[PDB]
């Protein structure tokens, strides 16, 4: 999971 | 044969709502107003989405937390963080309605294409790509282009996805993943710690479906003609090889120089071309935004595309309206490049593009  | 125009006050109302992009949909409609380009167009009021419409892609599990949580406004309920509610995509207090919304207008523009209404059709709001079936991210609650997707899947029998944001469209090439009936084409930046993270040129989908996605990925400073040649090349195998009936296409304008990503370096013109290449092609085309921060740069660059599909050449100065003052310090429709360098280089490219051309010999 990433953040935008 | 007039293009149609996703439109209303309340619905613009309602996009305006999203933390992550204020009072954005205002500034596109009024400025495409301005150059009274709405005049030239079918303007289409959306309906709302249906739960059952959204469950087409959505699962229910998910639809259910999310109308729980927004008509609550709870941003500190237990079950969001493995739903994808966090920092990215807050549970702002309406969420669910607004989603189902966004939905709806693209089901509507979809709907719209099918009933052979207009050649395009127009949804600058939509476009909300990296939503998952029961997962929110990256500013998407809800797929809105995967459930134009499923509406035009009625009607026609290969659809074509073109996703030109800056950001890899995962949440589509994840949802077709496994079918040959639609292609997905990304072209974003790739590298490492950059969201989402995934979108190589090795990733082409799975079982049935595989290589039925394609995905290009690009490096910082690139600018409108190298980016346009190998958007060109890209989607001409593509075209050769899936023979499409119909297209969906994301323009996000966060590839924007100007765009506080500050990644790529891209124009409208640019951005324009591969337009005008896809519209060549005289398929039924759904048009959708996405992306895009720097909010007048946004609207600078979808009303020069909205001018494009017109076929129009629209005046250099911003003409006055709404939000005028926010066009400083120079009020004009087109876009510089910022004075940094392009690190594509040349010889990766080629063998991306070569690579892509491997994959796609395997499309018949
Ligand atoms: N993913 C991402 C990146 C940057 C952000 C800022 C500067 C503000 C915000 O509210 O959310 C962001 C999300
Ligand atoms: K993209
Ligand atoms: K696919
Ligand atoms: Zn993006």
């Amino acid at each position: 999971r990433h953040k935008k | 044969l007039v293009p149609v125009y996703i439109y209303s006050p309340e619905y613009v109302s309602m996009c305006d709502s999203l933390a992550k992009i204020p009072k954005r949909a205002s500034m596109v409609h009024s400025l495409i107003e301005a150059y009274a380009l709405h005049k030239q167009m079918r303007i289409v009021k959306p309906k709302v989405a249906s739960m059952e419409e959204m469950a087409t892609f959505h699962t229910d599990a998910y639809l259910q937390h999310l109308q729980k949580v927004s008509q609550e406004g709870d941003d500190d309920h237990p079950d969001s963080i493995e739903y994808g509610l966090g920092y990215d995509c807050p549970a702002t207090e309406g969420i669910f309605d607004y989603a189902a919304a966004i939905g709806g207008a693209t089901i509507t523009a979809a709907q719209c294409l099918i009933d052979g209404m207009c050649k395009v059709a127009i949804n600058w709001s939509g476009g909300w790509h990296h939503a998952k079936k029961d997962e929110a991210s990256g500013f998407c609650y809800l797929n809105d282009a995967v459930l134009g997707i499923l509406r035009l899947r009625r009607k026609f029998e290969r659809i074509l996805y073109v996703d030109l944001d800056l950001h890899h469209g995962d949440g589509v090439e994840d949802a077709f993943s496994f079918t040959s009936k639609v292609m997905t084409v990304s072209l974003h930046k790739f590298s490492p710690g950059f969201f989402p993270g995934t979108g190589d040129v090795s990733d082409v989908g799975l079982g049935k479906g595989r290589y039925y996605s394609v995905n290009v990925p690009i490096q910082d400073g690139i600018q409108d003609e190298k980016y346009y040649q190998n958007c060109e090349s890209v989607l001409k195998e593509v075209y050769q090889a899936f023979n499409p009936k119909a297209v969906v296409l994301q323009l996000g304008a966060d590839t924007i120089a100007g765009d506080p990503m500050c990644s790529f370096n891209m124009t409208p013109v640019g951005i324009g071309k591969c337009l005008k290449y896809i519209l060549q092609w005289q398929l039924a085309t759904l048009i959708l935004g996405g992306g895009g921060f720097n909010l007048a740069n946004t609207a600078r660059c979808w009303t020069y595309l909205t001018g494009v599909i017109l076929g129009k050449t629209l005046s250099s100065e911003i003409p006055d309206h709404e939000f005028f003052t926010a066009y400083g310090p120079d009020y004009v429709l087109e876009i510089t490049p910022s004075c940094r360098p392009d690190r594509n280089e040349p010889h990766r490219i080629q063998q991306i593009l070569n690579y892509i051309k491997g994959n796609l010999k395997h499309v018949v």
